[PDB]
């Protein structure tokens, strides 16, 4: 009880972690630009 | 006869702390869990 706050128990949850992940992708697309503006 | 029913008294009184004793015995368990989940810390924050 003294010791629930260090991270000495909250890190590592190798039995049930604690974090999804996540993918950001960032794009741009120019189309049917002098070859107006898109 | 009055002394072997003492002692039968006796066996019978130390059987049932016999038996309370296993339940001791699983909160060792409890305890070799947590050593263990420690140790997980402690390895990944050396590896960091």
């Amino acid at each position: 009880e003294r010791s629930k706050l260090s991270q000495e128990f909250l890190y590592p949850h190798l039995n049930f972690p604690n974090v999804k992940f996540l993918r950001i992708f960032i794009s741009n697309v120019s189309e049917n630009q002098p070859w107006n503006a898109t | 006869f009055l002394t072997n029913e003492l002692i039968r008294l006796q066996m019978e009184k130390l059987d049932a702390k016999l038996n309370h004793l296993k339940k001791l015995e699983k909160f060792m368990e409890l305890e070799r869990k947590t050593l263990e989940r420690q140790q997980e810390n402690l390895l990944i924050q050396r590896l960091n």
